[PDB]
DNA sequence: GTGAGGAGTCCATG
């Protein structure tokens, strides 16, 4: 956050995360918003953050109110929220105000393009992905059935070896933890591919405009 | 509705009339049942003899 | 202490 707020020629930054920041988390969520305010006194700029970016608010209040907040009055934008909740609401564009932008609104497109003019993100941090296994919430049979069918479908790639995939079912048949399981699964090739999809995944999701500034 | 060829319209009106009666869609059961309106149900109901059963 | 470190959804049945 600070080392984007250094940055004088920028409007937005979407950080994604991978736990939801909301009242629950009420003390750090006042420790970074007075760390803000403290930064942004420092520089000379006004700053405004959004907490609490859920589906629910989405269905609730509606993405509209940062376009909004973007092209009528001058300042930075932060958003929290997680790589799920990007999942069912797409076109995260804003209308924009030539008056408030400067000049580093070069196109991109070689044609004439018709209709508005609308841009998208500029900054975006990225975070190490927690549990990639998966599991299932319906019944108690239903996630052993899972479980199963994942340590079965790893040894049978070639993955796995039959000592490794027998010990794992065994300990897995007498009782086990998540955490357990997330250690056996964090050894094997298929962990840095599931990483490298997801990351490939949300940096392709921003970007659906040519109004692109001069650095990213 | 809104497709051109060489700058003119492709298709009539009652050829877009007769291409947008082609295309269904299938939600569930319960927004199935809201969709309906009072007076078909009631049709519905008075033509296959069900409004006798309490 | 020893591993790792959480939201999100479609549909059927009394």
């Amino acid at each position: 956050i600070k080392a984007f707020i250094s940055s004088p020629d920028n409007r937005y930054m979407l950080s994604l995360l991978n736990r939801t920041l909301d009242t629950t988390r009420q003390n750090i969520n006042d420790f970074i918003q007075f760390c803000c305010d403290k930064w942004a006194k420092e520089f000379n700029v006004k700053t405004k953050t959004f907490f609490g970016v859920n589906a629910d608010w989405m269905r609730l209040v509606g993405y509209d109110e940062i376009s909004k907040h973007l092209n009528t009055e001058l300042g930075k934008v932060v958003v929290f929220s997680t790589y799920a909740s990007m999942g069912a609401g797409k076109n995260p564009d804003y209308a924009v105000n030539l008056a408030l932008e400067g000049e580093s609104l070069i196109s991109v497109a070689d044609v004439t393009y018709s209709t508005q003019l609308r841009s998208d993100i500029d900054s975006i941090y990225l975070e190490k992905p927690t549990q990639l296994l998966l599991s299932d919430d319906y019944s108690h049979t239903a996630n052993q059935l899972c479980q199963f069918h994942q340590i079965l479908s790893l040894q049978e790639n070639g993955e796995l070896s039959p000592k490794s995939a027998e010990n794992w079912c065994r300990q897995q048949l007498m009782g086990m933890s998540r955490e357990r399981s997330l250690q056996q699964y964090h050894q094997t090739s298929d962990y840095q591919s599931a990483v490298r999809k997801y990351i490939e995944q949300a940096v392709g999701r921003a970007g659906r405009t040519s109004l692109k500034r001069k650095q990213i | 509705e809104k497709q051109t060829v060489k700058g003119e319209p492709r298709f009539t009106l009652e050829q877009q009339e007769y291409l947008k009666a082609q295309i269904v869609h299938l939600p569930n059961q319960s927004e199935q049942l809201l969709q309906c309106s009072d007076a078909v149900l009631n049709d519905v109901l008075i033509g296959f003899n069900l409004n006798a059963e309490r």
